[PDB]
RNA sequence: ACCGAAACUAAUGUUAGCGGACCGGAGGCUAUGUUGGGCGUGUAGUGAGGCGUAACAAAUAGAGAAUACCCGGGUGAAGGAACUAGGCAAAAUGGUGCCGUAACUUCGGGAGAAGGCACGCUGAUAUGUAGGUGAGGUCCCUCGCGGAUGGAGCUGAAAUCAGUCGAAGAUACCAGCUGGCUGCAAACGCGGUAAGUUCGUAAUGAUGGCCAGGCUGUCUCCACCGGUAUGGCUGUUCGCCAUUUAAAGUCGAGCUGGGUCGGUCCUGCUCCUGGACGCAUCACUGGUGUUCGGGUUGUCAUGGCACUGCCCGGUAGCUAAAUGCGGGUGUGUAAGCGCAGCGAUGCGUUGAGCUAACCGG
């Protein structure tokens, strides 16, 4: 399973040269095992400098990076939150994910024409927030509908599962998104499988002019509501995506140099779906393959190795986690063990980011 | 008195609406904010109105933000620019005040259909 | 309408669950404290991992009260609870990164402007 | 042994609580109630009663002989013990059933621990059920105040399902506050708070100390019917401490009674508008509003009584927390009639009826 965050959004807002030029990034399925590129499972690589840099010292054979997933939510029509069978097909499409992308169009341009003519982020927000809202409305109020004869039964849990739900249910009412609410992680743990739509963290995908980046007033808007509600913001421009994607390695480097830009906004994007769902990764140092694995935060290095291959996490015994610091300042594994940097991890410590690992198994 | 009257008469609004308590109402308020002044809608249950002319007010009650307010506009006031049922609600009680007890399920008001 | 012993929910993600008002700032004898008033607080309830500590004491705005403000109209706008945000002892600035439930614009002032940005709805 | 009818606290000068345990408790039988329409004999068990000379229930509702009906209280915005020696007093809890119940333990307890859910009415199951009672008739008979059968009639829970009304169904009265630590005494065995002057032993205690939840007019601060801190500790003045502030400068024929385990008395702040105090007012926000309207429990005859019975609202007035310096109002669709429904009830008439102190005549 792939940790996913669903990109939705208005039509005509530039999400199309944006996810186009999202899945040019992705590396051909040719060299990649259990890789199948379904046409909108667009699955997108790290441009991680710790891996190379890990290279360049332990000098591996091939590289593994680790790459994560995105839905392409397409097809939308205004009311489709009524039970209609594309309003099903959007929400289903969405449910399924872990996260959503939200895409704003944030430059003014008369050839990408919208439904309502006037450019305005917190309107089209608005609207598409409230489809979701009324999608969990229906939602919650068929879990109040299940729990509420249940709690009268004198079950503590649905009485506490009540509780959030009945908490839940005004917002939802007043088209109102549950990342606005206090909620704790309890409430959080009781009505995490009913999969509410609008609790799910959101990145706003603000697609801008190049020289737009800043002095907008539409990534003024959009900035304010991702303070108001919590979540976080990535400033892109489909046309520098678009020729990101369309070039090779070298003239990619005199374009983003011609821009001024450090590093591109697509990178942007994959860090903030990674950091957004609290998960990390890990570093496995071989002469072979010096891979980057993908983990949630916490994730130990018993249940991180049987995301590897079960007979890791049964048997495994201890690992050997270097920290990336004493890892690739004393200049690879030989060094760390001259240095006794290592950690003899057991199975109850919690996987840090980055750590350079051996895993120990007994199968 | 009847100069109290007249003086109020030529103040009060012309087009107040019909609502009962127990209406979801939808309140449009002018917020002036430096200079520019626009509209923002507050809509609730109306738990309470007072009737005393010029000086008429009715409450509404909602959940923001999953805390409940309660708002008391002054019917006649120019900062209220409109006011809209959304909702007739069937209670029976002239002040519901008891929804400052209810929470989602007991808080539904059935619909005046007629 | 806040005094000392008063015990307000906390409307931000600081950490703090259940603060109590241990004085009233701003003048001599003053009894109460209403919505944007800062008001001394002590922590009597604190999630395990949150940025305060139980029993911390420090500043706080009250941003909601169940006794409510009065608009120049004569309005009054009224909360099921009161709640403040908890500010920085020393620099009065908000120590949370997110504000819940609605707040009143007699917080909009240069003081404050953070909590108004981040405040979901502004009454 | 437990809960509860028939001298521990406070106030007043008995009342409310408390410990042990307009009044109208001032198997068979019978009294008696509800509903319907002495002698003789010698019975259940010497011996009630019955019989001679209608049934049922059984020694209004309720378990009941409780209870209700036949300065002293009420309410209170926001806060919620900040009061104080001390939660004193008040507020609160409060029933039944089911579920659930910790440490510890002398294995009984703790325990009603704590905590959770349900509760009205109507209909159906079932034109009144399970159960109780038990006529006639039938049969038997050592033949009678007998036995068996039989179920008429009477009484009658409790439960489930469905419906339905209110804000609220243990609706009134009645009716545990709960939890944690600890001293002492029963037999028996051998850190907390922002701040804190405060030999064991289960159970028990109107016992001493401390803490917490709930609750609250105890208090901020009471309302209605020139300036010159607040708190924790302590009897403290003081003092330390927490946190403020411009600053916290150097009286018991008024109250209390802790001391002497228990024990009669004006200016801040911001930029280049606030705090505190005082006066006035009630337009606004509200409190009160036992004189207005409504809901509802029990009972008695729409009304009385039950704290205004309990409540929900609320006019005027008063008021602070508020702000200056015929109609109207309130309640919320009366009654009656009609319709739907088996019925509770819903709907129409109908925003009806009623409407105090208000306003205009
Ligand atoms: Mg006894
Ligand atoms: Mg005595
Ligand atoms: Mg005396
Ligand atoms: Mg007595
Ligand atoms: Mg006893
Ligand atoms: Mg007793
Ligand atoms: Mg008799
Ligand atoms: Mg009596
Ligand atoms: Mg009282
Ligand atoms: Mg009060
Ligand atoms: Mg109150
Ligand atoms: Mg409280
Ligand atoms: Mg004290
Ligand atoms: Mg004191
Ligand atoms: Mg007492
Ligand atoms: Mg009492
Ligand atoms: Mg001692
Ligand atoms: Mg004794
Ligand atoms: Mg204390
Ligand atoms: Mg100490
Ligand atoms: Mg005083
Ligand atoms: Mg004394
Ligand atoms: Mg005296
Ligand atoms: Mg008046
Ligand atoms: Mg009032
Ligand atoms: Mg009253
Ligand atoms: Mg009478
Ligand atoms: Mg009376
Ligand atoms: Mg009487
Ligand atoms: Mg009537």
């Amino acid at each position: 399973m792939g940790f996913k965050c669903g990109i939705v959004g208005l039509p005509n807002v530039g999400k199309s040269t944006l996810f186009n030029a999202l899945t040019k990034a992705g590396i051909e399925a040719a060299n990649f095992p259990f890789c199948t590129i379904e046409p909108n499972t667009g699955v997108v690589p790290m441009p991680d400098p710790r891996l190379d840099q890990l290279a360049e010292i332990v000098k591996p054979q091939r590289t593994l990076p680790t790459t994560m997933e995105f839905v392409d939510i397409a097809g939308l029509v205004k009311g489709a939150s009524k039970g209609e069978g594309l309003g099903n097909q959007f929400l289903t499409n969405i449910r399924e994910t872990e996260a959503i992308g939200h895409v704003v169009r944030c430059f003014e341009n008369d050839n990408i024409i919208a439904v309502s003519g006037k450019v305005n982020p917190a309107d089209d927000i608005e609207v598409i927030n409230t489809e979701l809202a009324l999608a969990d409305l229906d939602t919650c109020e068929r879990a109040i509908h299940r729990v509420q004869k249940k709690a009268k039964g004198g079950d503590k849990d649905a009485k506490a599962e009540l509780a959030v739900l009945e908490k839940c249910l005004p917002q939802l009412e007043n088209a109102g998104m549950l990342r606005a609410l206090d909620l704790s992680a309890e409430e959080k743990a009781a009505i995490r499988y009913l999969s509410f739509l609008t609790l799910k963290p959101t990145m706003y995908i603000a697609n801008v002019n190049e020289d737009g980046f800043e002095n907008n007033p539409y990534l003024d808007q959009v900035r304010e509501i991702a303070a108001k509600e919590g979540s976080v913001v990535v400033p892109v421009c489909a046309a520098v995506e678009a020729d990101i994607a369309e070039l090779d390695d070298e003239e990619r480097d005199e374009f983003m140099q011609e821009l001024g830009l450090e590093e591109p906004g697509l990178n942007r994007v994959i860090r903030a779906g990674y950091k957004l769902l609290n998960l990390q990764t890990y570093f496995t140092a071989g002469v072979k393959e010096v891979r980057a694995w993908t983990i949630p935060v916490g994730a130990t290095a018993p249940q991180a190795a049987g995301k590897i291959h079960t007979d890791f996490e049964k048997g495994f015994i201890r690992a050997q986690t270097i920290s990336f610091e004493d890892f690739i300042t004393y200049k690879g594994e030989q060094g760390a063990k001259e240095a006794g940097k290592m950690r003899a991890e057991g199975k109850d410590y919690i996987v840090k980011d980055g750590d350079v690992m051996n895993f120990l198994f007994n199968v | 008195s009847n100069i109290i009257k007249q003086l109020e008469q030529e103040q009060m609004k012309q087009d107040v609406p019909s609502f009962r308590p127990g209406d979801t109402v939808e309140v449009k308020v002018w917020v002036v904010e430096g200079s520019k002044k626009r509209l923002q809608a507050f809509e609730g249950v109306v738990i309470a109105i007072r009737n005393r002319g010029l000086h008429s007010a009715f409450t509404v009650r909602k959940i923001s933000n999953g805390e409940g307010v309660e708002r008391v506009f002054q019917t006649h006031s120019p900062v209220v620019d409109s006011i809209s049922v959304k909702r007739r609600g069937a209670v029976r009680k002239a002040k519901l005040y008891y929804l400052r007890e209810r929470t989602g399920k007991a808080a539904r008001i059935k619909e005046r259909l007629n | 309408m806040i005094q000392e012993q008063t015990m307000l929910n906390v409307a931000d993600n600081s950490g703090a669950r259940r603060v109590m008002c241990i004085k009233v700032l701003g003048g001599s004898h003053r009894r109460y404290a209403g919505v944007g008033d800062i008001i001394k607080i002590t922590i009597k309830e604190a999630i395990p991992r949150g940025k305060v500590k139980k029993g911390d004491v420090l500043k706080a705005v009250v941003v909601r009260t169940k006794k409510g403000v009065r608009r120049p109209d004569g309005s009054v706008i009224r909360f099921d609870g009161n709640a403040c945000v908890l500010l920085n002892n020393n620099s009065e600035q908000p120590i949370g990164t997110r504000i819940f439930g609605p707040v009143t614009r007699e917080l909009r002032s240069e003081k404050f402007m953070k909590i108004i940005s981040l405040a979901p709805e502004v009454l």
